[PDB]
């Protein structure tokens, strides 16, 4: 009766979606073939797979997501790898020529020829499900497909389905390192679409994942194949209350109203804790207070900002595991006592909790330990304006010499969108400072 | 188990569950049917799952075509009390159905009688591999 | 899916083309006979990018090879790999140019191009989605430079929406083996800079010092020089042919390397270059790759980046690796060497990751870098062209074939305004 | 049930699958396979390990699945880590 | 040279054998052995230069054949059959029998006839060579 | 008495599959 | 010699620029904490009255 | 040219060094004020109780 649909865009999206769906296989016990194991001859244990996996009369479970990318090379590893029989032959959309780190190639010239093919399967996955909350978007700012094609996908989806929910997990550019050069162009020019054609948008920074995975899990030199496990661990704790039973359930509609106070303010921030190794797990006791303190600690913060310099507007607790509600209230009443953490004076109740019973599972070869309880943050704070300020300063000095303009003008779009995208943000940063100003 | 601590200690301490048992522990699945008097509406095949972690029993009925009843789930990960009653003022800790389930044992769950009829292949492999617990799977004693 | 049409011009272009197709045939596991003799299965996924399918399980390259003398097709077919090139792809005339850009651009290269266009059109239309073309020729001789710059001036109008790569051989002041090559160079670069997308600079001075000092050899024949230039020339299309984490083809490198259409000159480099007596002693780890590369002696051009500014840089890596160390090391050299980078553009480094190394190796790196310091070599040949032309000598080879005298003036005027554009960023 | 479970009693279809796939997608060039096998035989024995025939088929790019190819080269035509020429290439030819 | 000495030097050329041989070419008739059926009648001519131990293969054009023959292989040593990377082993003059098979760059050549100068050289040396070669020459002439 | 890290290559490269616990 | 001195002084100036930045971050944090403590002193004295 | 560079780098280092010194006197003043405010806090809370 409940279903969820995920749309993963770009090379970032198709690579985090592989680790996202292998965990979904392991929570419901789905083998890479696509069924219950043949050792178990009677099944249908609980209809928690109905929201993530389809049902066929032969006993096969098919996922309810779609993968889109303009690069065929990273897509066909799913066709070649272990999970070839599990994923549908149609649910993985393949391009022919990549956008090549550009916005106009992904938007106006190549994004048009495949925007109708995906929408057919989006409609096909929409009438399968009786009840749909909305769509999850796993896209990247720096990618050509994740910027250009997404800036037409969210626009067309908003008129394809009016009041449907729209959640985004965006791979935000890191403030120090980057794999490209023209990523401020790819980041700014897609913000004009996403500020009006999205409901909620969590940001993920890779270099903050780099330090967190290094200093906490005691694993030096990580790889993307384990970062996507961490991001895939975040996605399961959000949708845990939908699938699994809990003391009180949080919907996909519950936190989209409790983290977005203004239509121009829809940028929360994610944080996961505890993140410890197997060797560190058994020495340290893991209390509810000791896992909620690291969440509010800016050292464990997953986007490279500081709430000490900023101020929160809203937060969201995702408690999953062996947790009782008594010390949850003792923890959050203790959080309200420290004056180092500062809230705004107009949102005196900034808490929403969600309780799930089943502790998180672990994967063979993964980095995280077998843990009994965990908590995920979805907090909205104004410290992102610190990150936006240093992103536009780089954008303004890069545009002052009119570099890389010929890569965009000759593709078909006009040069007036460059000035508008800089100005529309400048009003948005003015909106960011005005909500932070108290009475 | 939460209120033992008032007489175990003057100041109570949180109850400590079995970390060891949760750490090593898959799911033992049995086929069951409903047993009451002769009623025509009740010919329903259920499946009972013992979880071997927190010692917990969950019963579910698969959805059957053109049936007048559609019950997706019967119990939600909750322990089962045997029909021996003695609910209040019980000095000992309460009795709970442990993991002793054969083929043909009529188990009384929540007042509903359930006859076990078949086991999954993993369950029967468990039966034959672990026999100190179950003398009914010995080939030598069977012969 | 995505194909590459490979174009060669000149005797230098033929001698570099034999070794270039040697190492890819080694990399993709191809015998001198023509049949795949390998051990893996991922090596057969992206084969159509360079090899056309045939009957009997044969794969032949889609390369066009041109020259004006027949004396180079005999040596090309006499190579260890000459039996795999299809005989229809060779184009040769009955009379050469002989170190003259004028012979190949108006009179003798004018009739050859009408046959080469037929050869490239019957092959480029046989694919499904061509990624683009790639040139490798020499400016020091008019066979591949007089007419090779005319193929640039012809396929650009026919196939406009494509990428073209050139591995050009701009000459050198010490290994100058022609009197009149200042004329052959400047008259080629003037027609080059307007009608191409990506250019490198392969200088034989840089190859000579590398194999003498870095590789520590005694007799570096041209086969060793052709191996060093083709390691980078094959190391630029790694992610096109093999999967990885950060796939990056030529056009993804070009959009980050070309901020202005007249800024398309680069400085190639190759990291895993160590002597045989120093092979066992050195520990191969990605700080060592990014430290050996950024030295000025590893570069393939006859310029010094200490005299200029690193405008933008690229990096393509190979082998199964962890990107924590390489992202840390590229940030360290960016922070420490703050005076060698321009300040009007941040994040000047482009990162590409492939998980497959070449044979006999486990990790590798390829460098493509645009710098203001590359302008020094145009100044070196501008003063020599001015010195030669102000005495009005050697024009009887040039003005007697239909070239007006004002063509030398516009070749000066476009070139010195080009280096005046390069002057502003330092 | 324990007694009954302990006391219990426990290809042309595989060939016909590949025959139908080879009929749907034309791969009748098997004389080239025969000539290549004779060319690289180099002894009087008429057999080779499975890897050589597998890499010959993969190099010739037959329109057949790796699962069915591995099943054929592992189950039936293999006697002891070595495969006949004439019987195997007289088979798979519709 | 780097492995042995700290300061590398040029290798020593074998000019004693160069001065002894000068211009000495031994020619044999070979036939290509190939899977492709139109390579059945491809007769090649070997040429062994004794001065530099170097083998070159030439295919003379055949009247109304349809194959543009000629310089099949030039001046390069042949090393391929069962040779390690550390130490190369090269084809010498001792194994050009009658009926011998040669592995040149993946192709296969069967020698069927030599020259009278080759036979004179055979009878001149007659000691470095294997007895099957002597038997084949005595059967041939 | 009268009566009678293993390798700096492993510590500086590729610790993702094998962490410090697995080293 | 003077090139080496120039590089050393560049390294010095960059490091001590970073020192300036972390210090002004520190003084801003302490000023905010000062304002909070004056607020809580005022509240405590009002409740005392 | 590079002696001019050396002089300007020395001057920049000296100026920002004085800024670091002013930053330590700022943080010392803030710490003393924080301690005095905490003392006033404790006295007020004793009066409240
Ligand atoms: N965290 C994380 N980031 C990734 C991953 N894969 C790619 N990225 C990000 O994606 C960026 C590169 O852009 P891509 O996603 O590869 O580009 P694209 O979306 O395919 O668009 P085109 O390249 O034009 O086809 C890098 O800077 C990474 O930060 C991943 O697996 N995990
Ligand atoms: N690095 C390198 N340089 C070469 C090669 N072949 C020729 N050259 C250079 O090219 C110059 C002669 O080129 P040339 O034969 O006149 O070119 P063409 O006129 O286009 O055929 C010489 O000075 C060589 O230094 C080669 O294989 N590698
Ligand atoms: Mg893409």
């Amino acid at each position: 009766m409940r279903e969820c649909i995920s749309i993963h865009v770009g090379q970032a999206g198709v690579q985090i979606g592989n680790a996202c769906w292998e965990l979904y296989c392991l929570e419901h016990g789905i083998q890479p073939d696509g069924q219950m194991p043949s050792d178990k001859t009677i099944g249908g244990g609980d209809d928690s797979f109905n929201t993530f996996f389809s049902e066929t009369g032969a006993g096969k479970h098919v996922p309810r997501a779609v993968f889109v990318d303009l690069e065929p090379t990273v897509i066909d590893e799913v066709r070649t790898g272990t999970y070839r029989q599990l994923f549908h032959p149609e649910q993985l959309i393949t391009g022919k020529e990549d956008a090549a780190n550009n916005y106009a190639r992904g938007h106006y010239t190549i994004g048009k020829e495949i925007i109708d093919l995906v929408l057919d399967r989006i409609r096909k996955l929409a009438d399968q499900c009786t009840g749909l909350q909305g769509f999850l978007v796993f896209h990247s700012f720096g990618g050509g497909t994740g910027s250009g094609f997404t800036s037409l996908l969210m626009e067309r989806l908003s008129v394809d389905y009016g009041k449907k929910s729209k959640l985004e997990f965006s791979i935000y550019p890191a403030p120090q390192v980057s794999t490209a050069v023209v990523e401020p162009y790819n980041s700014i020019l897609t913000t004009h679409t996403t500020l009006e054609h999205s409901d909620c948008a969590f940001m993920v920074d890779n270099e903050a994942i780099y330090d967190i995975c290094r200093r906490n899990l005691d694993i030096e030199r990580p790889t993307y194949t384990n970062l996507n496990r961490l991001i895939g661990q975040i996605v399961s704790s959000i949708t845990a209350s939908l699938r699994f039973d809990g003391a009180l359930n949080v919907d996909l509609t519950e936190f989209q109203t409790n983290l977005v106070p203004y239509p121009r303010i829809h940028f929360p921030l994610a944080t996961y804790a505890p993140v410890i190794s197997a060797e560190k797990a058994y020495h340290e006791q893991l209390s509810v207070a000791e896992i909620t303190n690291a969440c509010f600690e800016p050292a464990n913060q997953m986007v490279k900002c500081d709430p000490r310099h900023g101020k929160y507007m809203a937060c969201c607790l995702l408690y999953r595991g062996d947790v009782v509600p008594k010390d949850v209230n003792a923890a959050i009443a203790t959080i309200k006592t420290k004056r180092t953490i500062q809230f705004v004076d107009w949102c005196p109740t900034g808490f929403k909790v969600g309780i799930n019973y089943q502790p998180p599972t672990v994967v063979p070869g993964g980095d995280l330990a077998k843990v009994q309880r965990a908590v995920c943050m979805l907090s909205n704070t104004t410290a992102i304006a610190e990150a936006w300020a240093r992103l536009d300063h780089k954008f303004d000095l890069m545009y002052a010499k009119r570099a890389f303009v010929h890569w965009y003008v000759g593709e078909g779009m006009e040069e007036g969108e460059f000035s508008e995208a800089r100005e529309d943000m400048a009003a948005l940063e003015k909106d960011y400072e005005e909500v932070g100003v108290d009475s | 188990e939460d209120s033992l601590r008032n007489c175990i200690d003057l100041k109570p301490t949180p109850h400590r569950r079995n970390f060891k048992k949760f750490m090593e522990k898959n799911i033992l699945r049995f086929f069951a049917k409903l047993v009451t008097d002769k009623c025509v509406d009740l010919d329903r095949m259920f499946v009972i799952s013992y979880y071997l972690g927190d010692d917990t029993i969950s019963v579910f009925e698969p959805i059957e075509r053109n049936s007048g009843i559609a019950g997706g789930m019967f119990l939600k990960r909750s322990r089962v009390k045997k029909p021996g009653q003695e609910v209040f003022k019980s000095e000992l800790s309460e009795y709970i159905k442990a993991e002793e389930l054969y083929i043909g044992v009529t188990v009384n769950v929540n007042g509903y009688l359930f006859r076990l009829l078949n086991a999954d292949e993993y369950t029967l492999n468990y039966m034959e591999q672990n026999t100190d617990k179950y003398p009914f799977s010995n080939l030598k004693l069977a012969l | 899916m995505r194909e590459i049409v490979h174009l060669q011009a000149g005797q230098c272009g033929n001698q570099i083309g034999a070794k270039f197709w040697e190492v890819i045939s080694d990399e993709h596991g191809i015998d001198p006979t023509g049949t795949y003799h390998g051990d893996s299965d991922l090596q057969l996924e992206r084969i159509n990018v360079y090899y056309n399918e045939a009957t009997g399980g044969k794969y032949v390259p889609r390369a066009v090879l041109v020259d004006l003398e027949p004396g180079t097709m005999d040596s090309v077919r006499s190579g260890p790999f000459g039996q795999i090139f299809r005989p229809d792809n060779f184009v040769f005339g009955q009379s050469g140019a002989g170190n003259n850009w004028a012979k190949g651009h108006y009179t003798e290269g004018a009739e050859l191009v009408d046959s080469v266009l037929d050869v490239v059109r019957k092959e480029a239309e046989s694919c499904d989605c061509l990624q683009g073309f790639q040139l490798t020729h020499s400016l020091g001789g008019g066979t591949g430079s007089g007419m090779g710059t005319l193929l640039i001036s012809k396929i650009r109008e026919e196939y406009p929406d494509r990428i073209m790569n050139t591995f050009s051989v701009v000459p050198s002041p010490k290994v100058s083996d022609t009197v009149v090559e200042p004329y052959n160079a400047t008259l080629s670069v003037h027609q080059l800079v307007e009608n191409t997308d990506e250019t490198y600079c392969i200088d034989n001075e840089a190859l000579y010092d590398i194999c003498f000092r870095t590789l520590k050899l005694t007799t570096p024949t041209y086969g060793d020089l052709n191996h060093l230039v083709s390691a980078t020339m094959s190391g630029v299309t790694t992610c096109l042919r093999f999967p990885g984490q950060l796939n990056a083809d030529l056009r993804k490198l070009a959009v980050n390397m070309v901020p202005f259409p007249r800024l398309h000159f680069f400085m190639p480099g190759f990291a895993p270059l160590t002597s045989r007596g120093s092979q066992q002693y050195r520990a191969l780890t990605v700080p060592e790759l990014t430290q050996q590369m950024f030295d000025a002696k590893n570069m393939m051009a006859a310029c010094d980046p200490r005299h200029g500014r690193y405008l933008t840089v690229a990096a393509v890596f190979r082998g199964r690796m962890s990107m924590k160390e390489v992202d840390e090391q590229m940030l360290n050299v960016q922070n420490k060497n703050s005076s060698y980078f321009v300040e009007w553009i941040p994040n000047n480094v482009k990162t590409a990751v492939c998980d497959i190394p070449p044979r006999g190796l486990k990790m590798s790196a390829t460098f493509i870098g645009n710098s203001t310091a590359i302008q020094e070599l145009f100044k070196r040949i501008s003063e020599q062209f001015t010195a030669m032309f102000r005495r009005k000598a050697f024009l009887h080879w040039y003005t007697g074939e239909g070239m007006d005298e004002m063509e030398f003036t516009e070749a000066e005027s476009n070139m010195n305004d080009l280096v005046s554009e390069y002057q502003q960023y330092q | 049930v324990t007694i009954a479970r302990h006391y219990r009693v426990p290809m042309d279809f595989l060939i016909a699958l590949a025959h139908e796939k080879f009929k749907k997608n034309m791969f009748e060039n098997f004389d080239t396979f025969i000539y290549s096998c004779v060319y690289e035989d180099r002894e009087k024995k008429n057999v080779l390990p499975t890897k050589d025939i597998k890499r010959l088929c993969k190099s010739s790019r037959l329109p057949l699945s790796d699962d069915l190819l591995e099943s054929l080269l592992s189950r039936f035509e293999d006697s002891e880590k070595q495969i006949d020429y004439k019987s195997f290439f007289s088979a798979l030819n519709w | 040279q780097n492995c042995f000495a700290l300061i590398p030097k040029a290798p020593k050329k074998d000019v004693i054998k160069m001065l002894v041989n000068d211009n000495k070419v031994l020619r044999y008739l070979a036939v290509l052995e190939s899977p492709i059926p139109e390579d059945k009648d491809r007769r090649f001519v070997f040429s062994y230069f004794l001065a530099t131990d170097m083998i070159s293969i030439f295919e003379p054009p055949v009247r109304n054949s349809g194959i543009i023959g000629g310089k099949y292989l030039g001046r390069t040593k042949v090393v391929k059959p069962y040779s390690t990377v550390d130490n190369p082993v090269y084809y010498g003059p001792s194994d050009f029998f009658i009926g011998a098979v040669i592995e040149v760059f993946g192709h296969r050549f069967i020698i069927l006839d030599t020259d009278e100068y080759v036979l004179k050289y055979m009878e001149s040396n007659a000691a470095q060579y294997s007895p099957e070669a002597l038997a084949s020459i005595q059967n041939h002439v | 008495e009268f009566g009678q890290g293993h390798t700096f290559g492993h510590l500086t490269h590729d610790a993702l599959g094998l962490s410090t616990f697995q080293k | 010699h003077l090139e080496k001195e120039r590089d050393r002084y560049i390294n010095q100036a960059s490091d001590l620029t970073q020192k300036v930045l972390m210090n002004m971050e520190d003084i801003k944090v302490r000023e905010t904490q000062i304002f909070d403590y004056r607020k809580k002193i005022a509240e405590s004295e009002i409740k005392l009255k």
